[PDB]
RNA sequence: UAGCGAGGUGAGAGGUGCCCGUACCGCAAACCGACACAGGUAGGCGAGGAGAGAAUCCUAAGGUGAUCGAGAGAACUCUCGU
RNA sequence: UAUGAGUAGCGAAAGAGGGGUGAGAAUCCCCUCCACCGAAUGCCUAAGGUUUCCUGAGGAAGGCUCGUCCGCUCAGGGUUAGUCGGGACCUAAGCCGAGGCCGAAAGGCGUAGGCGAUGGACAACAGGUUGAUAUUCCUGUACCACCUCCUCACCAUUUGAGC
RNA sequence: GAGCUGUAAGCAAGCUUUGAUCCGGAGAUUUCCGAAUGGGGAAACCCACCACUCGUAAUGGAGUGGUAUCCAUAUCUGAAUUCAUAGGAUAUGAGAAGGCAGACCCGGGGAACUGAAACAUCUAAGUACCCGGAGGAAGAGAAAGCAAAUGCGAUUCCCUGAGUAGCGGCGAGCGAAACGGGAUCAGCCCAAACCAAGAGGCUUGCCUCUUGGGGUUGUAGGACACUCGAACGAGGUAGAUGAAGAGGUCUGGAAAGGCCCGCCAUAGGAGGUAACAGCCCUGUAGUCAAAACUUCGUUCGAGUGGAUCCUGAGUACGGCGGAACACGUGAAAUUCCGUCGGAAUCCGGGAGGACCAUCUCCCAAGGCUAAAUACUCCCUAGUGACCGAUAGUGAACCAGUACCGUGAGGGAAAGGUGAAAAGCACCCCGGAAGGGGAGUGAAAGAGAUCCUGAAACCGUGUGC
């Protein structure tokens, strides 16, 4: 699903701009890293982005 | 289920009554009825042995009235053969 | 009528189906080959059936409340 | 319909204007009744295995229930027609007089 | 073999055995081609004489005479023969 | 609804006569001879079609003409299986796919497990019969699986037959 | 309340004043397929297992119910592996699944033709379309607001502001908001200190977590100290009652029309009836009515102090890259997304279109909230200087049919006898079709290819 199990942050849609300004559609992916962490109380590799990481809260495992 | 589900109508017709001579009855069954629930049903109402049942399905006939375009029912026909030592229906 | 048959038991009304059921197959049998005159008893035999086993049902979710 | 088989009534409008009789048969489905004596045809049947002779007979044709009125029991004029109640029991009776048809 | 196991094994005798398909067309006027359309349609069997042969010509079993005809026997056109 | 016009066409092919039927016959039926196919134009059978099959009646339309006829109209009727083909047996390609993996969403992929003949496995034959079915009905003679109210023989009840 | 067994004539057999058919409320039954869910499957089929029941010596056969997956909860087992966990098993769940308005709503994704007289920024347009989620509405909403007054006091929607301000290859175009006037009006609950109880880690009396109380804010507030099912009514879903002319007479097949007279009217709506009806019928105005189910309504714990403590953090905000804002990166505030960096916390923080200062107004990073607004597959009642059969729906009719297409999909034609079938007995020609008479009818040249019956086109006759 590439979305942080944390956050729920996940892919979203806009525009490459070039110099003459014209418009195409890109995405923009959350820094997502597969990690071990208790989810219910259970050890399991899920996606959780860089920044929910960040604190120190989710914990590893 | 009652026998009286399973068999219909008997069948007259001039091969219907040319297998009456060789102790062999035709019925119109329900449509769901095996030959085992056929022999079942023959033995309990009407009190006879039967030897062998042989069983047909016919389509239903496209048929027409006026404008209308249809179909006849789907049937079941069964040929019951009785015992040469059997009572007769 | 329903008021007659409510009268009886339900055993009884199962032996007045069973009858009934009997007496429509027999019919059955004559408006094939031809014999019954009286056709209109179809009809009555099978609304009498259709009478009998609502009332029987009706007990059945009477008990069972 | 304000009238049924069995009554007197008098044809208010037609060929068989002022003309009595009683009703023979009521059509509620077709507002139409069918009155003794009144508009009569003449139907040429050919044979059947019912009547095997055939022929042209004359019999009623029904009228449009409003081309007859029941008539008064008191004076034996046309009515109209009201209800009352009696004996727990609805009755048709004749507006012009108060008699009950029924 | 692991297992299961107090009743088994074999042979008679008696018995039980359901559902779906089954018509008919199927090199065809019934299927695919808008048509009772010179086209297309997998497989099995596929006789005799002469023959290497399933070629070929004439036949067998068997099938068929083809859904507009009668004349006339010009030009011309087509398919053939000299 | 005209015109073109009573014109082009009527879709490969051998018929002839006698008899019949009938309101009506080149065209339907019967007979006779003739002719055509014959590694098919015969017999069987797929797929497909779906009653077109058989019988009786019919002739408006359909049929490139006609029509008494018909694959057409109307009525009735006709398809019978332990053993044939398929299922209650097996799997191939492929497909589906618990959990799972992946992915803005929808979804994609995929494991266990399934489904899936065009293949593997698997017990019935000859003759006869109807207007219309026939390894299906009938006759005769079989075979296969399973069952035990029974019969006989044999083996054994825990180093105990058997499965 | 007297007929009825639909279309659908008809024969047949029956039913019904001991109340039928019919209308309304509530039930029962409800094959198979379909989310389809026991397993399979080419939808409407096939094949099971487990209970219990029928039947059989028994096998075979039959009946009823149960048996999907995921989720939640509880219990029992607890691999590698010691504890354990993963996993497994069982039980309980009116738990989910699917459909659907071709509408309205909120999100995710998101064109191009086209316009710019070419075209790329721009437009078309956040449109079409796909996807997710709904709800009867949704969304929004109780000021980190608008403003710059003696201010205002949640949100939504309408009018206006205004084609203004502005944005804009400053091109084509795009285009507000506040004030003002209205519709409707409604405000609330937490998190945190702190207190009580309990459990947990004891770090060893410090901290964590559960439950209850407490508390809810801005010229701050708070903690913390002290102080007081029923009943009834009106509706809905069937119904009931309901005034007054066959008035005379004329024409006519028929009178509702003409002429001459009456009458009712809280009723002169409408439809029907043999031509045009307030008084013929069904009705209408008015007045009534419900066993049952259902809708709506009505009734039956506060001030004064402020030592401290608390007041939403990976948040606000910033850089980079995008999007949304009428606003195209601009002087660019405001809002949101990704990425990285990253506050303060009342001696505090936000906004007032870069930014700073001053002032003014507010208190974010939690949640809920009716009404005014949008829309109509439906149902009920009604309306129309809307259509009248090539129109109006594609469809007045057995139409999403026939037919076409492998499929998605495309998609017709086709209304009118008569007042009533009285739908032409009988005779004649003909195999029939079809005619000619005779009948019926007002009319048959209204005879089913049946109201009218134009034109093209086809004929017969003949004056020039
Ligand atoms: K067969
Ligand atoms: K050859
Ligand atoms: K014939
Ligand atoms: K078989
Ligand atoms: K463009
Ligand atoms: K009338
Ligand atoms: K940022
Ligand atoms: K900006
Ligand atoms: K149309
Ligand atoms: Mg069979
Ligand atoms: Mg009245
Ligand atoms: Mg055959
Ligand atoms: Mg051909
Ligand atoms: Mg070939
Ligand atoms: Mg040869
Ligand atoms: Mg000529
Ligand atoms: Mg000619
Ligand atoms: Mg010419
Ligand atoms: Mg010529
Ligand atoms: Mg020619
Ligand atoms: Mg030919
Ligand atoms: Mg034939
Ligand atoms: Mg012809
Ligand atoms: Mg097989
Ligand atoms: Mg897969
Ligand atoms: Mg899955
Ligand atoms: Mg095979
Ligand atoms: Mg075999
Ligand atoms: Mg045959
Ligand atoms: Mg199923
Ligand atoms: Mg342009
Ligand atoms: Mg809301
Ligand atoms: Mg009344
Ligand atoms: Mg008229
Ligand atoms: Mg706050
Ligand atoms: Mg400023
Ligand atoms: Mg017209
Ligand atoms: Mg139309
Ligand atoms: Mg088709
Ligand atoms: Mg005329
Ligand atoms: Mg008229
Ligand atoms: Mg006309």
């Amino acid at each position: 699903a590439r979305k942080c199990v944390i956050t729920g942050k996940k892919t979203t849609a806009g525009n490459n701009r070039s110099h003459a300004m014209n418009a195409s559609k890109r995405t923009w992916g959350a820094n997502l890293q597969k990690v071990r962490i208790l989810v219910n109380g259970k050890p399991k590799k899920v996606y959780v982005s860089a920044r929910a990481l960040k604190s120190g809260k989710v914990e590893r495992v | 289920k009652d026998p009286r589900d399973v068999l219909k109508r008997p069948v007259i017709t001039e091969r219907s009554a040319d297998l009456m001579t060789e102790k062999k009855y035709t019925f119109e069954v329900d449509v769901r009825a095996n030959k085992t629930e056929v022999k079942d049903a023959v033995e309990s109402i009407f009190g006879v042995k039967v030897d062998k049942v042989n069983i047909m399905n016919y389509k239903g006939k496209s048929k027409r009235v006026g404008r209308y375009t249809g179909m006849t029912s789907r049937r079941r026909k069964a040929i019951v053969k009785l015992t040469a030592d059997s009572k007769e229906i | 009528k329903a008021n007659e048959i409510r009268d009886l038991t339900t055993a009884e009304i199962e032996q007045k189906v069973k009858s009934l059921k009997e007496e429509l197959f027999n019919l059955r049998f004559q408006l094939a080959t031809g014999q019954l005159e009286n056709t209109a008893r179809i009809r009555e035999v099978r609304k009498a059936i259709a009478r009998m086993k609502t009332v029987i049902r009706e007990r059945e979710i009477a008990a069972n409340k | 319909m304000h009238v049924k088989k069995g009554d007197k009534v008098m044809v208010i409008s037609g060929k068989d204007k002022g003309k009595q009789g009683t009703i023979l048969a009521a059509f509620p489905k077709k507002d139409r009744v069918l009155v003794e004596g009144v508009n009569m045809v003449k139907k040429h049947s050919k044979p059947t295995q019912a009547n095997p002779q055939g022929g042209i007979s004359n019999q009623e044709a029904p009228i449009h229930v409003s081309n007859v009125m029941p008539l008064d029991p008191k004076t034996g004029e046309v009515t109209r027609v009201g209800y009352k109640v009696e004996d727990g029991k609805k009755v048709r009776v004749a507006k012009k007089s108060g008699q009950v048809l029924d």
